[PDB]
RNA sequence: CCCAUGUCCAGGUUGAAGGUGCGGUAAAACGCACUGGAGGACCGAACCCACGUACGUUGAAAAGUGCGGGGAUGAGGUGUG
RNA sequence: GUAUGAGUAGCGAAAGACAGGUGAGAAUCCUGUCCACCGUAUGACUAAGGUUUCCUGGGGAAGGCUCGUCCGCCCAGGGUUAGUCGGGACCUAAGCCGAGGCCGAUAGGCGUAGGCGAUGGACAACAGGUUGAUAUUCCUGUACCAGUUGUUUUUGUUUGAGCAAUGGAGGGACGCAGUAGGCUAAGGAAUGCAUGCGAUUGGAAGUGCAUGUCCAAGCAAUGAGUCUUGAGUAGAGUUAAAUGCUUUACUCUUUAAGGACAAGUUGUGACGGGGAGCGAAAUAGUAGCGAAGUUCCUGACGUCACACUGCCAAGAAAAGCUUCUAGUGAGAAAACAACUGCCCGUACCGUAAACCGACACAGGUAGUCGAGGAGAGUAUCCUAAGGUGAGCGAGCGAACUCUCGUUAAGGAACUCGGCAAAAUGACCCCGUAACUUCGGGAGAAGGGGUGCUGACUUCGGUCAGCCGCAGUGAAUAGGCCCAAGCGACUGUUUAUCAAAAACACAGGUCUCUGCAAAAUCGUAAGAUGAAGUAUAGGGGCUGACGCCUGCCCGGUGCUGGAA
RNA sequence: UGAAAUUUUAGUACCUGUGAAGAUGCAGGUUACCCGCGACAGGACGGAAAGACCCCAUGGAGCUUUACUGUAGUUUGAUAU
C-alpha cells in the first residue's frame, strides 16, 4: 500500500515554490489572494 | 563587514575547553563570514597568528515557553586553530 | 537474404529476419552520428498527435547526404552500413579530398565503387545528376522536388521510379507508387533503385519485437466505448452500424480521399495512383 | 502513457542458427559426431504480480494476513529528473 | 456537556526465568546469569524523507493502549569542524526559461541566440587514533591537487624560448547476450605458528580443548595479460594557417615490429598501527602492556572488461583533456623552502517507534555489504559477526470460534462443484504413448536406487558386511491421465467484488497519403508525423498456422462522370 | 487500562383474539418469588444505509441517431487584396 503523499523537497518547491507561483499570472492572482487573506505562508 | 563586527563572542563549553588545551580557540561569527575573514579578524584582535579555522553553520534549535514555540536564532561558529610559536589568546 | 527461424519457440514460430549479408561492418561514422530522442508521437505541446508510437530501442541519427551536390571529386564506396532509422541500407563514402558522408545504398552497389555527381557523370548506378541529363527509361532513386533542396522522393529499401520523358523545363516521372508526374528538371536523382529490396518479405514474428521497432499496441475502435470512437459501445460483438467506418475523428476509412482537392501540383501529376 | 539518464534480475536446466571433423557425391544435397550458445525458452529465490481459499470485516490494515498461486532476459522490474 | 451499551469489546503476529540493585512505590527501570528469537536479516552501510528525535544531567503532570524509578516524552545544558567526501565556483540530456523575433480580442502562445537543468560525464587522501555526542572533516603518520612569494639552477629575450584560441582537429564516446581466461577479495582445512588451560560425570598430557593467526593511500620497481599493422611517395582537403587532422592512388611491412593500455604483485610507506590476551592504582577491565600472522584447498560477472565472441532491436550530449597552427610574447622551466586554497551538507533515525500510512499501525520504502555446515543456490534447517525477547499481565485449562496435530472401517457416498485438506515433491538410473507446425508432447506415463562400515576401484562404481518401522530418516522442492469448448502462443485489463472466451499480438486485407504528404494538437504561429518519403506513414476491420473465404452494386456510403 | 454502533420513557412473560389486517405493552385467560453469571440467537417487522427493484417529478446526468434547432470544421461561389 503505497500511499499518495510522497514527500520531495525539490518537487514541493518546483511546484509550489514562490518562483513557481510568481512565473505566472495566475500564480501570481494566488499570491495576492494569500495576501489579502492574510495567510502567514502564501508559498511552499 | 567592520573586522570587529566579525567575532561576536566566544564560546565556552567542555568540548570548547577541551580545544583550547590543544590551543584552538571557538568564536561565535557572523553568519555572512567566511573562514578566511575570521582569519584576518581574529589575527587584527589578537595579534597571534592562526594555522587553520574550521567552520561549522549551527541550525536554529526549536524552543518554547508556554504558549509560546518558537527558534533561538542561527549561529555560525568557527574554530581556530593558533601556529606554535604564537601567543595563546586569553579570555 | 531473409533466414527463416526454425520454430523453437511459439514466439519464434514463423518469423524471419535479414541475414545482413550486405552490411560490411557495425561501427559507423562518428562524424557523422547525430543524437535523436524518441518523440513517441507527442508535439511541442506534449499531446499525443500520432497514436501507437513510442518506446522501443535507442537510435542515432546518421547524417545522410541526400543532396548529392559535391560534384567536384569521386566518391568511393568504402562500407554497407545498417542504418536503424530507415528501411534501406546506407553506404559510407570517401571523397577524394577527404570528406566522408553517407548515401543511400542503392540496389547492386559494391564497396569500391566510385560514384560521382554532377552533369558530366555517367549513367551508373550511385551517380547523381539533374534530371534533365538522365535519359528516358533509366531507373532512378532519391529524387528532389525543388533544387538544392535534396532527394525526397523514391528513398524507402527497395523502391524506384523511372524517367519517362521531357516537356518544357519540367521531366515526366513515374513515381514508385505509380504514379506519374511531372518535377522541375534541375532536381537531381541518384541512377538506380533502393538497396535491400528484401525488406518487405520479414515476417516480424512477435509482439515484443514491434516494440523495439517503436510501435505500441493498436487497439481496434469497435472494443472501445462510444465516448472514445464511434465504432464504440454496442452490446456484444458488433457490426460497423454506421453509414461507412470512420477514424477515431469521424473521418471515412475506406475510399474516401483525403488529397487537399486545390493542391497547387495538381497542375503537375499527370496521373494519380493511390 | 511517455521522455532523458541510472540501476536490478541467486542458482540450476535446455541446446536454435552457425562452425569444425568424419562419412557421402563429379560437386552436392544429406548423414553422424563434436563445437556453439539462440530463446517475449524451462525450473526456481530476491523482485514484480494477485488465481483459490480461510480468517479479518466498529480490522493489525479505508483492500490486509496465513496457507497455497503466476511471471521471473523481458511487450521485464525499479530509482532520479 | 453528560449518559446508555459497560467496567463490556479491545489492550495490535513471537519466551522468558530468577538473583541482586535502585527507589515512596518495580512482572514492566538498571546489572548479572541461563534460556529463547532473527541471521540475503530482525545484522552493517548508505540515498530520500524526517528535522533535533543525537549526547549529558534531571522529571514522572500529560503522551506510552498496563506499569513505570523508564522513553523517540517533559525540563536544562551540549553536540554536526573538509583544498581532497556529495553539491556550488566544471559539463551537458530530457525538460524548462527565453534578448530580439513569430503569432494572437485582452491575457498571452511559440520560439532563435543564450542559458538553466543530473538521475549521466569530469574531478586531488588514505591508514590508524581520539569524544558522552563529529570525523576520508579533529589529532598522529605519510600524501596528492591548483596557485603565490622567495633562494638556487639552467635558457630566451623580437633570425624570438615560451604561452596559445571562441578557430582546424583528436578524444571523451557508450547496446544486449554468451561463455572462457587472468588477478584479488571472500571462504575452508591443517598433529602450520603463537598464547592460555588439563578438565573431575566414566575416559583422555594428546592426532586434548579454547582463542588468534595482518595492515592502507601515495611513491618505486614490475606485471597476468588486452588492444592495435607500421612506414614512404604523389595528390586533394581542412572558410585564414598548421608540423595537427581527414582522405585518394601508389610502393614496402604486417606469425612480427613499434605503439597504447592493464587488474594485480614486490618493496617502501612500517623503528608505525592493529592484534589473542595480560592488566594498574589514587577508582576500570580503563591507563598501560602485548605473542604468532605459515602452508594447502576452493575461489568470485568483485576487477582486467563490454576484453573477446555472437546477435539485431543497432545502442547520449557537452566539457574537462591532447594536438595544430593563428595570435601573444620577455621572460620561462626545474629543484628547494615557506606559504595560500572560498560557500553549502556533515548530528541522529533510516526493511523504521524517528520516512509514507490520522497511531510507538502485522502494510509500503531506491542502492551497497550480506559469513559457516549440508547445499546448484542469497532456497531450506540450525548457527557466526551482530542484533533482539516485541509496552498489559497472573490464573484456569468449559462451550463456542479461530490456527494446528492425530484419527478405527469406508474412501467423494460430501458438494453446485473433490471447495478445503490429503496425496506428489530433491537427486541418480531405467523408461516413456496418441498427436505434431517435427520444435515438441516430456519431468508424459510407469518403475528402481538413496543410511552406516569395510575391501577394491578406472574414483563412478562394484563386492562384502551392519542397523532401523523407515536412510533426499528433519526442513525446503510437480499430483497424474483421458476427453470436449474457447482463445493460437509469452503478454494486458476493471487500484478496492469480474484476469476471462475480453484487449493486445505476429500474420491477412481494405483504404488514405507524391511531401508544406495524409493524420493529429493549436484561433494562429509553431509542432508531432519525420530530421521519415509509398518495401513509408495514418485509418478501418480480421487476428498464429493449415484449407478456404460462395451469391447480391437494387438501397445507403465511397469513388468517378458531366450532357 | 478502557471504547463503539444503538437509545421516547420503560417495573420490558405465554396463549388465543383484537387492532393500520403479523402485539412485551390492547382484551380474556394462563404462567411467573428478588438480583445476577456463562451460553444460544426466535422476536423486538433488531442495528447499519431518507430502497439501488417498482412507480412518480412537465428532476439530473452520460450515450445514440435519417428527433428539433444550431455550430467547429470541410468544401463551393461572389467580392477585396
Ligand atoms: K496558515
Ligand atoms: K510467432
Ligand atoms: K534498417
Ligand atoms: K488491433
Ligand atoms: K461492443
Ligand atoms: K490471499
Ligand atoms: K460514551
Ligand atoms: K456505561
Ligand atoms: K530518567
Ligand atoms: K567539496
Ligand atoms: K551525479
Ligand atoms: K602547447
Ligand atoms: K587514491
Ligand atoms: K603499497
Ligand atoms: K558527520
Ligand atoms: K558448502
Ligand atoms: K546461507
Ligand atoms: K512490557
Ligand atoms: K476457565
Ligand atoms: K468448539
Ligand atoms: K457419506
Ligand atoms: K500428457
Ligand atoms: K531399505
Ligand atoms: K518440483
Ligand atoms: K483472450
Ligand atoms: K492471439
Ligand atoms: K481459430
Ligand atoms: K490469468
Ligand atoms: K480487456
Ligand atoms: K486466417
Ligand atoms: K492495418
Ligand atoms: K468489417
Ligand atoms: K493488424
Ligand atoms: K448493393
Ligand atoms: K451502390
Ligand atoms: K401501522
Ligand atoms: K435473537
Ligand atoms: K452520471
Ligand atoms: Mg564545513
Ligand atoms: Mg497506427
Ligand atoms: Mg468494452
Ligand atoms: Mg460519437
Ligand atoms: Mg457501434
Ligand atoms: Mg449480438
Ligand atoms: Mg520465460
Ligand atoms: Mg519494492
Ligand atoms: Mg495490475
Ligand atoms: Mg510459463
Ligand atoms: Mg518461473
Ligand atoms: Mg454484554
Ligand atoms: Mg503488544
Ligand atoms: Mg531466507
Ligand atoms: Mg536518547
Ligand atoms: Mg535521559
Ligand atoms: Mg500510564
Ligand atoms: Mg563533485
Ligand atoms: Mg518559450
Ligand atoms: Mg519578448
Ligand atoms: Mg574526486
Ligand atoms: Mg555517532
Ligand atoms: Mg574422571
Ligand atoms: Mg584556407
Ligand atoms: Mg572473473
Ligand atoms: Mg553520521
Ligand atoms: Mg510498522
Ligand atoms: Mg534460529
Ligand atoms: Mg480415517
Ligand atoms: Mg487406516
Ligand atoms: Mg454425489
Ligand atoms: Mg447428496
Ligand atoms: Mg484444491
Ligand atoms: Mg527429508
Ligand atoms: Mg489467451
Ligand atoms: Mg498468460
Ligand atoms: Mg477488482
Ligand atoms: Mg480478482
Ligand atoms: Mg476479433
Ligand atoms: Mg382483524
Ligand atoms: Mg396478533
Ligand atoms: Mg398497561
Ligand atoms: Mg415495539
Ligand atoms: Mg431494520
Ligand atoms: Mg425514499
Amino acid at each position: 500500500m503505497k500511499r499518495t503523499y510522497q514527500p520531495n523537497k525539490r518537487k514541493r518547491q518546483k511546484v509550489h515554490g514562490f518562483r513557481k507561483r510568481m512565473s505566472t499570472k495566475n500564480g501570481r492572482r494566488v499570491l495576492a489572494s494569500r495576501r489579502r487573506k492574510g495567510r502567514k505562508v502564501i508559498s511552499a | 563587514m567592520e573586522l570587529l563586527d566579525v567575532i561576536k563572542r566566544p564560546v565556552i563549553t567542555e568540548k570548547s575547553m577541551l580545544a583550547m588545551d590543544e590551543k584552538k580557540y571557538t568564536f561565535e561569527v557572523d553568519t555572512r563570514a567566511n573562514k578566511t575573514l575570521v582569519k584576518q579578524a581574529v589575527e587584527s584582535a589578537f595579534d597571534v597568528k592562526v594555522a587553520n579555522v574550521n567552520i561549522l553553520n549551527v541550525r536554529p534549535k526549536f524552543k518554547r515557553m508556554g504558549k509560546y514555540a518558537g527558534y533561538t536564532k542561527k549561529r555560525r561558529k568557527a574554530i581556530v586553530t593558533l601556529t606554535e610559536d604564537s601567543k595563546e589568546i586569553q579570555l | 537474404a531473409i533466414k527463416k527461424y526454425k520454430p523453437t519457440t511459439n514466439g519464434r514460430r514463423n518469423m524471419t529476419s535479414s541475414d545482413f549479408a550486405e552490411i560490411t561492418t557495425s561501427t559507423p561514422e562518428k562524424s557523422l552520428l547525430q543524437p535523436l530522442k524518441n518523440n513517441a508521437g507527442r508535439n511541442n505541446n506534449g499531446r499525443i498527435t500520432v497514436r501507437h508510437q513510442g518506446g522501443g530501442h535507442k537510435r542515432q541519427y546518421r547524417v545522410i547526404d541526400f543532396k548529392r551536390n559535391k560534384d567536384n571529386v569521386a566518391a568511393v564506396v568504402k562500407t554497407i552500413e545498417y542504418d536503424p532509422n530507415r528501411s534501406a541500407n546506407i553506404a559510407l563514402v570517401h571523397y577524394e579530398d577527404g570528406v566522408k558522408a553517407y548515401i543511400l545504398a542503392p540496389k547492386g552497389l559494391e564497396v569500391g565503387m566510385r560514384l560521382v555527381s554532377g552533369p558530366e557523370a555517367d549513367i551508373k548506378v550511385g551517380n547523381a545528376l539533374p534530371l534533365e541529363n538522365i535519359p528516358v527509361g533509366t531507373v532512378i532513386h532519391n529524387i528532389e522536388m525543388k533544387p538544392g533542396k535534396g532527394g525526397q522522393l523514391i528513398r524507402s529499401a527497395g523502391t524506384s521510379a523511372q524517367v519517362l520523358g521531357k516537356e518544357g523545363k519540367y521531366v515526366l516521372i513515374r513515381l514508385n507508387s505509380g504514379e506519374v508526374r511531372m518535377i522541375l528538371a534541375t532536381c537531381r536523382a541518384t541512377i538506380g533503385s533502393v538497396g535491400n529490396e528484401q525488406h518487405e518479405l520479414i515476417n516480424i514474428g512477435k509482439a515484443g519485437r514491434s516494440r523495439w521497432m517503436r510501435k505500441r499496441p493498436t487497439v481496434r475502435g469497435s472494443v472501445m466505448n462510444p465516448n472514445d470512437h464511434p465504432h464504440g459501445g454496442g452490446e456484444g460483438k458488433t457490426p460497423i452500424g454506421r453509414k461507412a467506418p470512420v477514424s477515431p475523428w469521424g473521418q471515412p476509412a475506406i475510399g474516401y480521399k483525403t488529397r487537399n482537392k486545390k493542391a497547387k501540383s495538381d497542375k503537375l501529376i499527370v496521373r494519380r495512383r493511390t
